[PDB]
């Protein structure tokens, strides 16, 4: 595994047949091993896209590895999701883990459906990034902080308060799965598509308020497009 | 001297880190007396300066594959260990090979006259 | 509390060997590895030796001629010192005495026992 | 390749006598050796191993010897169904050098 | 010569449970293949089948009695067990343990304990 | 501990005062904690002979460790055993154990009896080797696959699907214990001393063939010597 | 220069490893798209060329002395590592002795001029 | 050249240590054979000579303000490594710095003649 | 993190600006990392004390690490103590943890109380010293043995058969705690200053 080596104001690579003294490795710590977010590559952080990108599948067991400190994440994700018999699924986080140190918007899921796979897997191979340990398997619970990891040779209350929208999934693990947005026991919003946490944030303009705020025993479920809100749209 | 990522690149990294130099008081020093867990974290925001943060994003996408072939090679659970070995491999190409002067190894000062 | 014990002062021939005895008044001397020392005619402390409480070994003074016998009875919370080839010049008070490197230890001894020669 | 040798030539010896055979080869190997005999007209049995050790079912008489570029066999006490061609054998790699031979003789 | 023995409740109300119990105190039962088995004569009533346990780890039940019946055994202790669930009158019976007797060849189990019985009330 | 360096077409002991630069260790790539066959020195396979080679007694807690790609092992062997009252016998394999990625065949055993001790323990100082840990002491379920570990300095489907022999065993832990072969629901053949798998897989030409195949509810259990199947022979 | 162990040595080392070097594609390297858990090994054969075997088996015989005992002075439950102490010491033991070019070390070039 | 803790240290340190150097038998090293737990534990008493057992109870106060600073920042759960990391670090700063003769560095013999 | 390194018989702190070869770093098994006892340095060993030195807080999951062995304990403890509730406190140790090898007097505790706290930590920071592997936390069961580590470069029944006085708990996680020795299952002595466990061991001369 090559190593970046910051040097003449670029990145090398490590693996080269010469180990050229210009830089010295006077210490270990100048070793790093940083996480990355995946999400500082453009990539999408859509609910429904960040399902089209685990694999879903059984298979060989699960690793993790140590990593260095890195960047903030916007989007992050908790699970609760369970198959249709209520069993668990997706290994609950190991002891000692916990979820990325700072991701500003952790997303959060309950509700079930086939689930399927064993540790679902990164389609891409990105780590999750818990706490300190990237993974190859995504745990129940923790926040799943998507991401990469890099190697390179070197010459306040929101830091943990922020955190947004948690929903309901509709079936798990497939592209038919659909998730709803949840506030004041109301369920409504798919997230089918270009929808920031603050794009969802900004809808808490209708609690009690514009539109919503049932009249009855329980939530209607409106569908996310007064348009947006899909009003009285629920059936 | 390698490319920058291909994919768009988020050059600000609001970033943490459990790096906290120094020790004011002893108190932070003593687990009984320390902070909550989350506030060993300490934050900044790097600027990519000299281009390095979207070749590092590049150099964390290549690594994927580099870094998950060799976990599957791994036999330990949590790997909580590489760098050090890398390390120890970087002494190993530096030493034990021929070096007086004319191998390219060492540092070789300049001689004295 | 430490006290050490020992017989009342007594007169040799010359060419005596004694041999010096040293009681614990308790099981602290366990770890105590105790020291002697001693007062040659009233003479400031030389250090004599010591011995392991728990061990039995033993370390001297190489100024101190023709050292000591020195054996510890742990059982009997005792240990003991042998004078050898005594002569009148070698009457000393003789000092089971624990000089503790620090303060976290000590023992002495108060038995004002001295072995004199004629 | 490691060369081999092995004599005497022949060794005549009535029955019941003691008898002997060495061999030579061109390298120390650390003692990969091995010896074999054969009646007339029947396949080489392995007889011995490993310079100083023995084939199972190899009779008791029979004794391996030696290390290196000198060893050799001996067998105590010669039986007639002893009496048969011989052979040495390089076990350190390849090529398995074989001994030039020898052959045991009835007086 | 075993000296299998017969243990199980006495008289129990109907709708209830009972655990039965066998025990050879003969025999160590250490002999691979030892069959041992169940049957009761309700009413002086044929042998009606109840279990068969083999220490070789193979059980075996009467399929019209198996949903309410379970087997157990303990080796340490030459032990083999009966649980009965809803144990009623029309459970009432004469009971017997059993062992292979030419053993080992065409079952021939055969051999008997001494005999027990269970009635409710 | 001694490692060997391949040097000169031989293996040198790296326990010497003088480090010969002639061998370099440009890398750590060149290290090898390579596992190796214990049946490769000669040693018996028979059931038998596996429990005459195990210590069977409780103690100081067991360790594995970590070694290198090696031979495969054609006689493993996996276990069942319980002590007389149904107890637990031998520890469970840890976490992340798996039979041993070679094994021939394994030699499978069931059945209770004393099985004495808590750790067995090879008497050679052996060490089971279980996929990439070497153990010292017997896990249950998985490959037992005994073997040594060397160090050193250097400069198809049956490959896995092959494994034959599952056997009853009566009493554990000592000579006295007995062990039957299994085929088709019918216990038989105590195995005598030296069977290979293949001389017991010869055995199922009995199997809806060569006699065998009883004729009752259940097995008949065969005494081992026609005369080896000890037909009609089960008492 | 050891000697061959006095058990009767397989000639054969038949042998497995996890290795499988490269990755022809990404797949392959994605656990997504990994291989089932045992076909991550691949396979050859050895056989005892030189006489290695058998010194093999000694070594290994000889190694569960040492090693077993250094076991049992471990604290780690799954001794995951000690060939990069072996590195380690192979480097300690290559250095600190004094050296320019007439002690014992360094491999040291014949000298220009 | 430090200072003893300024606590009454304990002028003697009777220890224990589960080194056992060699094996009189190879019974006492197969596990089959080996001592009771407790066994595996030697013991010998220390003497405060050149005054090094305060000092080292003033070592190991003011080195548990770092460490345990740094055990806050391991990821580890049982940190079983740490010596073996300043070993190579040792090395490492051992090794990079310029060095002929000259510099202060790769313990230079005095040029011969 | 300062090692000391033993040279010209003095103890000297490894961060320095040249790695003199006086001394050699031939092997690894120069390096140690070896445990002091808290009680050399004249700390008190009344029962009681000891609960003042321990914080009985929330807190940061508990680390432990690898450590060089060290001197005997005169005094260690052990814990049974559980919530009012019945609840278990503090954590049983994980596997692999044992108590400390050489204590003289292990002191051990049971009963109930708040028992303040989920990783207690020690006040000074002192290390927990199970075995092998130091700890900040307390683990159940176990002893604890409190000491240091000191990290340094290198150049019989009778001896775990030693253990005196158990005792019950009232309440627990605060210094308000009772404790009392146990004999003949009788639960007597508050244990509250100045008593070595000989002291204590001598008080059967009533039993
Ligand atoms: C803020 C609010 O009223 N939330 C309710 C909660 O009280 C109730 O327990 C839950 C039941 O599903 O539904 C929602
Ligand atoms: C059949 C059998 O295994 N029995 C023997 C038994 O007679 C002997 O006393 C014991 C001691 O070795 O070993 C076993
Ligand atoms: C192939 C076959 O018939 N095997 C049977 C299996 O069906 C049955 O479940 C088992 C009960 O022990 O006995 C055997």
């Amino acid at each position: 595994i090559p190593l970046g080596v910051i040097h003449n104001s670029t990145l090398q690579v490590s693996d080269v047949d010469k180990l050229v003294c210009r830089d010295k490795l006077s210490s270990t710590n100048q070793l790093r091993s940083v996480g990355l977010n995946l999400e500082g590559n453009g990539v999408a952080t859509d609910v429904p896209s960040a399902t089209k990108r685990w694999g879903f599948r059984s298979g060989v067991p699960p690793k993790v590895v140590n990593y260095e400190a890195g960047e903030w994440a916007e989007n992050c994700y908790n699970l609760e999701i369970k198959k249709p018999d209520g069993s668990e699924c997706l290994p609950a986080a190991p002891d000692g883990i916990r979820g990325f140190p700072r991701c500003r918007y952790v997303h959060k899921v309950s509700g079930t459906g086939p689930c399927a796979g064993d540790f679902a897997f990164h389609k891409e191979g990105a780590f999750f990034l818990y706490d300190r340990l990237a993974s190859t398997v995504i745990y129940r619970g923790t926040t799943f902080a998507e991401g990469v990891v890099a190697f390179l040779i070197l010459p306040p209350s929101s830091g943990y308060y922020s955190t947004t929208i948690r929903y309901q999934a509709t079936g798990f693990g497939t592209n038919e799965t659909e998730y709803l947005f949840e506030v004041d026991n109301l369920t409504y919003v798919q997230l089918e598509s270009r929808f920031t946490p603050q794009f969802l944030l900004q809808l808490n303009e209708t609690i009690y308020t514009s539109g919503k705020r049932s009249n009855t025993t329980g939530k209607l479920i409106w569908k996310v497009n007064r348009k947006i809100r899909s009003e009285e749209l629920s059936f | 001297a390698i490319v920058n990522a291909q994919p768009k690149c988020n050059p600000n990294l609001h970033y943490w880190t459990t790096q906290d130099e120094g020790a004011a008081i002893g108190l932070a020093w003593i687990p009984y007396f320390g902070p909550a867990a989350e506030g060993i974290y300490t934050e900044g925001l790097m600027h990519n300066q000299d281009g390095l943060i979207c070749g590092l994003r590049q150099l964390a996408n290549e690594t994927t594959q580099a870094l998950q072939l060799f976990l599957r090679a791994t036999t330990e659970l949590r790997t909580f260990s590489i760098l050090n070995r890398k390390a120890i491999d970087f002494l190993l190409q530096r030493w034990g090979g021929t070096c007086h002067i004319l191998g390219p190894d060492c540092c070789i000062e300049p001689h004295d006259w | 509390e430490v006290q050490l014990q020992e017989s009342g002062p007594e007169l040799e021939m010359p060419g005596a060997s004694v041999k010096i005895s040293c009681k614990a008044s308790g099981s602290s001397f366990t770890g105590f590895s105790m020291n002697w020392v001693k007062q040659s005619n009233g003479k400031s402390l030389e250090w004599i030796g010591n011995i392991d409480t728990y061990y039995g070994g033993t370390t001297y003074n190489q100024k101190f001629k023709g050292k000591a016998t020195l054996t510890v009875d742990k059982s009997s919370s005792t240990a003991y010192m042998q004078l050898k080839s005594l002569t009148s010049e070698d009457s000393a008070v003789y000092y089971c005495a624990r000089s503790a490197y620090y303060g976290s230890t000590f023992a002495y001894w108060g038995q004002g026992t001295l072995v004199t020669v004629s | 390749d490691i060369q081999m040798t092995q004599s005497p030539a022949s060794l005549s010896a009535s029955v019941g006598e003691t008898v002997t055979i060495t061999c030579r080869a061109s390298e120390n190997i650390y003692s990969y050796l091995a010896w074999y005999q054969q009646k007339q007209g029947k396949s080489p049995q392995l007889l011995v191993y490993n310079a100083k050790t023995l084939i199972e079912g190899v009779p008791s008489r029979f004794s391996g010897s030696g290390s290196g570029t000198q060893f050799s066999l001996k067998i105590n006490s010669l039986q007639p169904e002893d009496f048969g061609s011989y052979f040495c054998q390089h076990h350190f790699g390849t090529p398995f050098t074989f001994g030039s031979g020898t052959e045991l003789e009835i007086k | 010569d075993v000296k299998l023995l017969e243990s199980g409740g006495g008289l129990v109300q109907p709708g209830g449970s009972l655990k039965l119990s066998c025990a050879a105190s003969g025999f160590s039962l250490s002999t691979s293949g030892v069959g041992v088995g169940w049957f009761r004569q309700p009413s002086g009533k044929g042998l009606e089948w109840l279990a068969l346990i083999w220490w070789d780890d193979d059980k075996y039940y009467n399929p019209s009695l198996k949903s309410q019946l379970s087997i157990s055994k303990d080796f340490s202790r030459n032990q083999v067990f009966l649980k009965i669930s809803n144990v009623d009158i029309a459970d009432t019976a004469t009971y017997y343990c059993a062992r292979r007797d030419p053993f080992g060849y065409d079952n021939a189990m055969g051999y008997w304990g001494q005999g027990t019985s269970v009635t409710v009330s």
